[PDB]
């Protein structure tokens, strides 16, 4: 009845990771029907300098490609590159393939992120995109490739493919259509990531868990409208509040409404105490999440 | 820092 | 870069999990060959008055049941008590079943947690075993029955079925012979869990982590050898350091021994300054652990 | 607070 960054469970998606080798190059793979999804930056080595990845695909050569499933090894057929990914066609359907689809994620949405080493899950843990598009993740080299997905009512929807590790330890991976999140390059040129706002909806249901938990000393007596919060949010890195309607459950088991917990917050963005053991506010946990943990519905 | 494409 | 408490991938585990309904109770169950382990208070009438397990059993009719994976109910054979579980003999063989053992943790040791609601599993995520023999976990009523676990060289050991919530929040099972992890009760009553000690091997893990991850400012000039730390150890809530063998790996990654970090923890033991992420010092990261998402092998 | 059966 605390509150644990949680991962959906990963069974529907451990058996469609492969490892995806070209010669010096080895990483992960996403096998889905009879295509390995992967970053194309598997046909490249490049320490310091750009990498011209036109070229390094059309002096690809098929049989340099070495790709398994556990210990049994896929024929490569053909290779397309599509964004940041390369889809590699193989000889035969992968039998496990769940229902799923393609989701790019928006900044504040959670998801789940497999992590992945030498083609197998070694790990499982959940992420939020930060609005710079970027995760706070564990990966070591060798850890690209790594998918990220939600399952949404059945259907698992693949949001990420892990690509890089900015100079700075934030993660950076493309969505499966290929698009880098953010805008950023696989290179391993200087990258340094725009300034992250908090989620300002993940901070409420953040805050109304707190209650929910005990923590109330910070709760403040003024009370804000969504309307002169907003002028004060993006100068102040938070963002807006769209929607508020997500917050009515909440308000209820605590008598406690929105404009209440956005005075609070006018004060938080503070030495001082730990809210549910947190020093800062933090934007990880969605309205979702935080009413799955607390009641299921 | 220069990125790490791992 | 980066340290993310993970868990391990939970497929094997997945369709292991079952529905046990009895009357108006129902929870999960972990279903292993033609048999359904789940917690015993199932059975009683009510779970807010203290329960007298001997006869709830005695008084038991097995038509009263409803077992389900998914929507498929098996039917119940035999019913026998063991500790705080039931054994439910069903007509039914899990073909999933894998290759399994029961295990009983010691405290320091972190296993996985796969939280299930009416019979499906919801989430997972890594705990450690605390020197009270409770875990910080995230459970809700419906969440009694959810396995811990830990995966090893594709053999699964069962360690831990959930059961109840203490006052403070803190949560505690039973092994899977059906021994209550700490001598705690499975009954309504005012249980208070004694002092809780950091796991100090773990703490140090930790710290090694933090100098891999490039934070630095904690660390001392000074240097105590194991047997001074641990007559202080004992007075101030930490365990005492027993196997210096563990971090062979790290000092030479870093640079820095054992007692150089003995004398920082003295010192932390604090001022506003955070490390990895954390305010204060974490037990929940065991050596092996730190040693994959660091190192790999 | 008495302990939650779960």
């Amino acid at each position: 009845a605390g509150l644990r960054k949680m991962a959906q469970p990963s069974g529907v998606v451990e058996k469609c990771i492969v490892r995806v080798c070209y010669g010096n190059m080895a990483l992960n793979g996403l096998w889905l029907g009879d295509t390995v999804m992967c970053p194309r930056h598997v046909i490249a080595s490049s320490t310091t300098s750009t990498i011209d990845y036109d070229y390094a695909l059309s002096v690809l050569r098929l049989h340099n490609f070495s790709i398994s499933s556990g210990n049994v090894f896929l024929g490569v057929v053909g290779v397309t590159m599509r964004g940041a990914l390369l889809q590699i066609k193989v000889n035969q359907n992968n039998v496990h393939t769940p229902k799923y689809t393609y989701r790019t994620v928006r900044p504040g949405e959670s998801f789940n992120i497999l992590a992945c080493y030498d083609g197998a899950a070694a790990g499982v843990y959940g992420v939020n995109m930060r609005s710079n598009y970027t995760i706070r993740g564990s990966f070591i080299n060798g850890a690209a490739g790594s998918p990220g997905y939600n399952i949404n009512n059945g259907t698992v929807e693949f949001c990420y493919l892990h690509q890089l590790e900015l100079g700075s330890g934030c993660h950076v991976g493309s969505d499966l259509d290929g698009v880098m999140y953010g805008g950023y390059e696989d290179q391993p040129t200087l990258q340094v990531e725009g300034a992250s706002s908090l989620f300002t909806e993940n901070v409420l249901a953040f805050l109304y868990a707190a209650l929910i938990n005990g923590s109330t000393w910070w709760l403040s007596s003024s009370r804000i409208a969504v309307d002169r919060f907003n002028e004060w949010a993006v100068h102040n890195g938070m963002t807006t509040v769209v929607n508020t309607d997500c917050f009515s459950i909440f308000a209820a088991k605590t008598g406690v409404d929105v404009q209440r917990l956005l005075a609070s917050i006018q004060s938080l963005h503070n030495g001082g105490k730990q809210i549910l053991g947190y020093t800062s506010l933090t934007d990880e946990f969605t309205t979702g999440e935080v009413i799955r943990q607390m009641y299921g519905v | 820092k220069l990125s790490d494409l791992q």
